[PDB]
DNA sequence: TATAAGTATTTAAACTTTACTCT
DNA sequence: AGAGTAAAGTTTAAATACTTATAT
């Protein structure tokens, strides 16, 4: 009572925004951001209904979103006391009225193709077939509807195999945060549609 | 000007709310329908599915009514009939004749060409489009109070409005902005 | 209290996940 | 390794009613 039951709830999820960050090891900026939009869900009564852990986690995703850092989430749902289906809620929830549109959410496959190569360890040589693989797949109509990150691990599947630094339908899975039956759906489709030719697998 | 010659709607469920004016004891009501299911812990209404018109209805001990899974208002109207009917059967009087209100319907569609998303939901206004979490683009239209799920196939879904003619309103201010460019 | 959200029911779209089987 | 699959889960709306957490 010399602090307002606001400002302790205030305080509780900045504890909660800073065990995230740190855990993800997220940059400052990132944690600005998520920060600047819990504020403004607040202040427009965005918190009543949902948990303050559901909207904390949801406001560092719509900030890695917005800031073009390539964080899938699932690293998030990993470490936040909630689950995918709950903060998945949030999120559309704040975004809608936050007015987070689509475009200003939107992050290229471009950037995830680099950070999953990252964790991948595979060469300039596969990410460039895979963004190649990528804006083929966009051109022809394909990737509307499916799940962004099953697409990038699908091409870099493929790209891996085709430029000989093989990785497997599993290995992508895990680090782009999908299952292999999604990679393998998305392969068949690919390779199929676009003519691909393949050594082995 | 744009041509919708192509689009096209098929209703797919019909819900509505029944006042049928009486009280009513819920655990003598669990016979008058076999197929029912009852836990006050989790649902406070009977849970029973009519097999004639396939419709789901839910009974509440206040005498209010929800019917769902209809395809027609006249599907409604004769399980409200039914029910009405076992009921008197029972021992049961109405102050009233029911009183039926439809509070949603859902349509399926076609708009017959294909859409990228992506492109749509640049320019589309009150849209979201989340890929990760669910494969078509979420259109809110203020009025009628309404939503349709555009699809890359073309297909909709179009829920919330009371009527095929309010649906069809939604669906011409979605294909009205589709068109700008 | 007055607010919201969750519990249950329906229904299509089309996508992913789950949980395996069979190569 | 990985092909493949069927069934379940995800989203949208609404009214019913009964609970639980919290804004003020």
């Amino acid at each position: 009572m010399v602090s307002d039951a606001a400002e302790r709830n205030l305080a509780f999820a900045l504890s909660e925004l800073d065990r995230i960050t740190a855990q993800l090891k997220l940059p400052r900026h990132v944690e600005e951001e998520a920060a600047r939009l819990y504020r403004e869900a607040v202040r427009k009564g965005l918190i009543r209904g949902r948990s303050i852990e559901s909207v904390m986690a949801a406001c560092v995703y719509a900030a890695c979103r917005l800031l073009k850092v390539p964080r899938t989430l699932d690293e998030i749902a990993d470490i936040a006391r909630v689950d995918k289906k709950e903060i998945g809620r949030s999120y559309r929830f704040i975004a809608r009225n936050l007015n987070l549109t689509p475009k200003k959410l939107f992050v290229k496959p471009t950037d995830y193709v680099n950070k999953f190569a990252d964790e991948l360890g595979l060469s300039e040589k596969v990410r460039r077939r895979a963004i190649e693989i990528l804006d083929e797949a966009y051109k022809r109509g394909l990737t509307s509807g499916k799940s962004p990150a099953g697409l990038v691990a699908a091409a870099l599947y493929i790209a891996s195999l085709l430029e000989g630094e093989k990785r497997t339908q599993r290995e992508v899975a895990e680090v782009a945060r999908v299952t292999e039956v999604t990679v393998r759906n998305r392969y068949k489709e690919l390779v199929e549609k676009l003519k691909i030719k393949v050594p082995i697998a | 000007m744009v041509d919708m010659s192509k689009v096209k709607l098929r209703i797919e469920n019909i819900v509505a709310s029944v006042d049928l004016f009486a009280q009513l004891d819920l655990e003598k009501v669990l016979d008058l329908c076999p197929n029912s299911k009852y836990n006050p812990e989790e649902f406070p209404g009977i849970i029973c599915h009519l097999d004639d018109p396939k419709v789901a209805l839910l009974i509440f001990s206040s005498g209010k009514l929800v019917v769902t899974g209809a395809k027609s208002v006249q599907d409604i109207e004769r399980a409200v009939a039914k029910l009405a009917q076992k009921l008197k059967s029972i021992g049961v009087k109405f102050k009233r004749a029911p009183q039926i209100d439809v509070q949603n319907m859902v349509f399926s569609g076609d708009i017959g060409r294909e859409f990228n998303l992506d492109v749509v939901a640049l320019t589309l206004p009150n849209c979201e489009y989340e890929p990760e979490q669910f494969p078509g683009v979420i259109y809110r239209v203020k009025e009628p109070k309404s939503v349709i799920l555009l699809f890359s196939s073309g297909k909709i879904v179009c829920s919330g409005a009371k009527s095929e003619a309010d649906a069809w309103e939604a669906v011409r201010k979605l294909l009205r902005e589709l068109d700008k460019y």
